[PDB]
RNA sequence: GUUCUGGUAAGCAGGACUGGCGAAGAGGAAUGAACCUGGCACUGUGCUAAGGAACCCAAUGUCUGGACAGAGACCGAAAGAGGUAGGUGAAUAAAAUU
């Protein structure tokens, strides 16, 4: 079953993090981007290592496209976390999911 | 603005919402407390009300402190109710145990042998029944699974309660074919001593001279005579109003 | 991250300031288990709380107590309510988040064995003065009518049992292999392996 | 932070140099233009001069050396501006500075009085050895007789959320 | 805030003191007693054949409680040595008030106060023990634990008086007479 | 229980090196030597600054009755000889940690039948 | 907003000066015609204001003093004692105290 392995063989060479929110103020939300968490980076410092890399979100269970692509553009406040755009907007249904962070830098054309 | 004179509240607010009962036989839901100091009994019984009567009894009831210094022995005339009270016989037993969630239940193992009267309560339509009920449960004294259910009740419980059911068959005057079930709860001793008490004894039947004895004190409960839809002035008590 | 589930035990911490940590992992997708919710600490003297929780009971519905507040009686169910309201509750998305929740009263039995975190920085020993009192939230639900106190003590000794048991029963392990390893018979088969590996 | 600073100027009118006298003022303040604006605030109040009048010459940053952080005992004699009227009064503090005592001073009775820090004016500071200490508080300390132990707990690690049988403080 | 306290207090020849947290427990000859100060902030240690509290950067009212504590802890250690007493003694102008020991001096009973009809019952706290004193009049506590002690005289005086009526004319009761250590 | 009296050797937060309080100033602040390491070339810098208490920890004490600052720049050097930033693992190539982890391995396949 | 006249006052009646709402959206004061930031064609990337930074909700921590009242963060007078933190001026002193 291909879907078990593609797993396996993505586990073994990204980073991990969760996506949370849109881009967003008290009243509206923006949502173009998003915003993610990675696992051990915890200042903007560290995080700044990231900025131009490439991430996945890979999802089985679709009809339509098993993976979407994406990059890292900036970093966001002080304690590490990150903002990044994909080829399509995120749905509200898919907050909360696990990202996968791929180790090499893409160009803002290619997503 | 305030009303003009004071007055209580028409009928008692304990009772509100004051909705029909569900069915006609009623659980004792709460039981005396345990005490490990006495001897085995059962705490309960069911019985049938007959009708009324009256009786007329000696007194000689007065204040301690009344000066008058003969004996005084008076008639009191009083009513009385009857109730009529067969033997039950013992066909189960069950074990609780304590939770957070308060009691719950972990087995309940029955006698080799069952009555018609208590079979006829399983079905709903008397009259038609293929009658395999019970059929294949002796089987489970034939393996030791009775003694493996016992085990566990004894292990692992902190009440234990018997079985119970009544002999309709002895009441024509009912129409009756079906026993009533009741759930009884054993206070005294420990559960080692309450299980053997109830091993001795299912199949056999208990009068009600074990449980109750001239002049003793007990509660009765039971579902009250029905009266249908109706208004405000029987409903709760209120006046009637202005004649015009 | 969805399908990461973890378990706290809540004693020694602050209630208010461990809730706020605890509502933002469940919004993120993780499933928490709150263990011994009994033993969470508030500050100040009991005698504060009793009043806070009077003024409580006070509020109910004018023409219909059936629609109105539920006044929670155990501490399980009353941290399970400081946690609710501070998620979004009214809309699907804390429906959804709060589902992921439990609390308990004690340890049960499926939750003995399993490995369990902790957080510093809401420790009262950490957050606050020593100079000032605390009460336990156990302590307070006694006076308006918890029934399952005895309960809850039963519980607590079993877990004193299997504590000692299971650190005897690793210690000897620990000893074992320790001792074992220093035997020629197993740096033999170290060379005995490796000349199949090398 | 406050630094020291020391400002000299010139009377002017539709000519120059107009008297041959020039007027001095140290000052404790935290940037150049807080500096200048005091020397115009006592110009105008001791004399008469208004800003239009005036030339500043210069202005200079006063230092200290103690490279080794070696502690010291200074007092200082101030007043401040309350609800009523113009409180004085004298206090004694320990440091490596005169600017690390006048620190000290401003946050003091900000906590103490509720005075913002343009309220407070410092008259004078002197630096003291052992037999000149006035007051009870820092005479101890100056003797050089005081131990004590960590009241606050530290925390070992950045994560939120630890293992029930690691270390958790200090 | 005070920059030091320490307050001692020293061990006679006879007894021993044990702290296991903030719990002290002393022995001696007529007993023990024990009690914890795991409500107080303060350090408790054993030094030297002394019992020793400290502080350090303390406020005004956190050096109050230390200096309690050290009181509380020379009471344990003298009444281990020799027990407490106290004495007792009924005052009656009209009505003779009159006592029964039960219990082997664990329970009272008072009768004919004011010329009530109906009696009352005190119960013994802790240690604490009931004894007839010089005349028929006088009754004397006797205990390991000053608290015990006096709490349980105390609760005696405090229910023996009149009620309801002007106490200035009627001063019947009973009234704590004498209190110290035991020879 | 230590105390913070001129000799304590104190850790800061989040830090591996020890340092060493010279002078008390208040009962909340200390003047302290302070040692640290550039992880990018081994570079060493030891220096005097005033902290406040609330950012260490006492460890021990040494006596520095009279010194000067290039003595206890001395008991420094000494004292922290041993220590280090980070467990080689990490910092070796991918070869070697790779021959490491194996010892590991292997050791354990071993243990698990042998017992 | 700054000021004035009549009235015990009033979300009361009546004038003067400089900007508003009427005819004004957007972000902020939880909500509000008029208050704070700041004047609008239609898109895209960056930055700031006012106001925020445990959680609801995008971003939070640190240092030094005060404060224990179901207080405060939102909140009433003349009159006052108690507790605690500091200033100044009088004494006395065989630790200090008033
Ligand atoms: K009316
Ligand atoms: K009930
Ligand atoms: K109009
Ligand atoms: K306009
Ligand atoms: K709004
Ligand atoms: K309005
Ligand atoms: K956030
Ligand atoms: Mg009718
Ligand atoms: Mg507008």
């Amino acid at each position: 079953m291909e879907v078990i392995k593609k797993i396996e063989l993505k586990e073994r060479v990204c980073a991990k993090g969760t996506l949370y929110s849109h881009k967003r103020s008290k009243k509206n939300i923006y949502p173009r981007y998003s915003l993610i968490t990675i696992e051990n980076v915890k200042t903007r410092e560290a995080a700044m290592k990231y900025v131009g890399n490439a991430v996945e979100l890979f999802k089985p269970e679709s009809t339509k496209e098993e993976s979407i692509h994406g990059i890292i553009k900036a970093v966001h406040g002080r304690s590490g976390a990150v903002r990044a755009k994909f080829s399509r907007n995120i749905s509200p249904v898919e907050m909360g999911s696990k990202v996968y962070i791929k180790l090499y830098k893409m160009n803002e054309d290619e997503i | 603005s305030c009303r003009n004179y004071s007055a209580p509240r028409h009928g008692s607010l304990a009772y509100c919402p004051k909705k029909r009962a569900k069915t006609t036989k009623p659980a004792i839901k709460s039981f005396p407390k345990d005490d490990a100091s006495k001897p085995v009994h059962l705490t309960g019984y069911l019985a049938y009300k007959v009708g009324m009567t009256h009786v007329v009894r000696l007194s000689t009831r007065r204040s301690k402190t009344e000066r008058v210094l003969k004996e005084t022995q008076k008639e009191v005339l009083d009513a009385v109710t009857i109730l009529e009270v067969p033997a039950m016989r013992i066909f189960g037993m069950v074990g609780y145990k304590s939770t957070v969630n308060g009691l719950k239940a972990i087995k309940t193992v029955y006698a080799e042998h069952l009555d018609e009267q208590v079979l006829a309560r399983l079905r709903k339509r008397n009259s038609r029944s293929s009658k395999l009920m019970f059929k294949l449960y002796p089987q489970k004294y034939e393996n030791g699974d009775i003694k493996r259910d016992y085990e566990l009740l004894k292990r692992e419980s902190d009440v234990v309660r018997v079985l119970a059911h009544t002999q309709v068959s002895k009441i024509p005057s009912l129409n009756l074919k079906k026993a009533h079930i009741l759930e009884i709860q054993l206070n005294g001793g420990t559960i080692e001593e309450k299980i053997e008490w109830a091993i001795e004894r299912l199949e056999k039947e208990i009068p009600v001279s074990e449980v109750f004895s001239q002049q003793d004190l007990i509660d009765v409960i039971g579902v009250t005579k029905g009266k249908g839809k109706e208004g405000t002035t029987k409903r709760f008590g209120t006046t009637i109003l202005q004649h015009k | 991250m969805i399908g990461k589930r973890i378990v706290i035990d809540a004693i020694g911490h602050v209630a208010g300031k461990l809730a706020g940590h605890i509502a933002k992992e469940l919004m993120c997708g993780i499933e928490v288990v709150i263990v011994h919710a009994e033993n969470v600490m508030f500050t100040g003297p009991i005698k504060r709380g009793v009043g806070k929780f009077n003024s409580h009971l006070n509020k109910s519905c004018s023409y219909n107590p059936l629609r109105g507040p539920f006044h929670l009686r155990s501490p399980s169910m009353h941290l399970m309510k400081v946690i609710k309201r501070k998620l979004p509750h009214r809309k699907s998305k804390g429906q959804i988040a709060l589902k992921r929740l439990q609390v308990f009263d004690g340890c049960p039995t499926e939750y003995l064995s399993v490995e369990k975190m902790v957080c510093p920085r809401d420790k009262l020993e950490y957050t606050t003065s020593p100079i000032r009192k605390s009460y336990k939230l156990g302590d307070l639900m006694i006076k308006f009518g918890w029934k399952y106190e005895s309960v809850v003590e039963k519980m607590n000794q079993n877990e004193e049992q299997f504590k000692i048991e299971e650190t005897e029963k690793q210690k000897v392990k620990e000893q074992k292999i320790e001792e074992l390893k220093k035997s020629n018979k197993f740096q033999q088969r170290v060379e005995e392996i490796m000349v199949q590996m090398a | 932070a406050i630094n020291e600073y020391k400002v000299y100027g010139i009377k002017i009118d539709d000519n120059g140099v107009v008297g041959d006298e020039v007027y001095a003022h140290i000052v404790f303040a935290t940037n150049e233009l807080l500096a200048k604006s005091s020397f115009n605030k006592i110009l105008k109040k001791q004399k008469k001069i208004k800003p239009k009048n005036t030339k500043v010459i210069k202005v200079e940053e006063i230092k200290e050396d103690n490279k080794d952080l070696d502690v010291k005992n200074y007092g200082i004699d101030y007043y401040y501006k309350s609800k009523r009227c113009d409180h004085k009064g004298y206090k004694e503090f320990r440091g490596v500075s005169r600017c690390h005592a006048v620190d000290k001073l401003l946050c003091d009775i900000g906590g103490r009085h509720s005075v913002k820090r343009n309220l407070i004016f410092i008259m004078k500071v002197k630096e003291l050895t052992v037999d000149e200490i006035k007051k009870d508080k820092i005479k101890i300390f100056a003797m050089e007789d005081v131990e004590y132990p960590a009241y606050r707990n530290v925390l070992r690690s950045n994560k939120l959320f630890v293992s029930e049988n690691e270390k958790l403080f200090n | 805030v005070y920059v030091y306290v320490e307050e001692k207090v020293q061990i006679p020849e006879g007894c021993k003191v044990e702290v296991v947290n903030k719990k002290v427990t002393v022995t001696g000859p007529k007993g023990t007693v024990s009690k914890d100060f795991s409500h107080i902030f303060v350090f408790i240690d054993i030094h030297e054949e002394n019992v020793r509290c400290r502080l350090w950067n303390c406020r005004k009212q956190e050096r109050s409680k230390l200096i309690t504590c050290s009181k509380l802890i020379k009471n344990m250690i003298d009444g281990s040595m020799s027990g407490y007493f106290y004495e007792l003694k009924a005052a009656y102008k009209h009505f003779p008030i009159t006592f029964e020991i039960k219990e082997n001096g664990k329970l009272l009973i008072v009768k004919n106060f004011l010329g009530q009809k109906w009696a009352r019952e005190f119960k013994m706290i802790g240690d604490t023990i009931i004894k007839q004193g010089v005349t028929k009049d006088h009754l004397i506590l006797e205990g390991i634990s000053k608290e015990d002690v006096s709490q349980t005289a105390g609760l005696i005086q405090n229910n023996c008086l009149p009620k309801n009526l002007d106490r200035r004319i009627f001063q019947d009761g009973v009234y704590i007479a004498t209190k110290g250590l035991i020879e | 229980m230590y105390f913070i009296k001129p000799g304590c050797l104190i850790k800061k937060k989040f830090s591996i090196y020890t340092s060493i309080v010279i002078s008390v100033i208040d009962n909340n602040s200390v003047v302290i030597q302070s040692y640290d390491k550039s992880d990018n070339g081994d570079v060493i810098s030891i220096d005097r600054e005033v902290i406040n208490v609330s950012k260490i920890v006492p460890i021990g004490n040494i006596d520095i009755k009279n010194k000067s600052k290039k003595e206890i720049d001395g008991i420094l050097v000494e004292e922290n000889r041993n220590l280090k930033n980070k467990d080689d693992v990490l910092l070796m190539n991918d070869f070697e940690r790779f021959k490491e982890q194996l010892k590991k391995e292997v050791e354990d396949m071993v243990i698990e039948e042998m017992a």
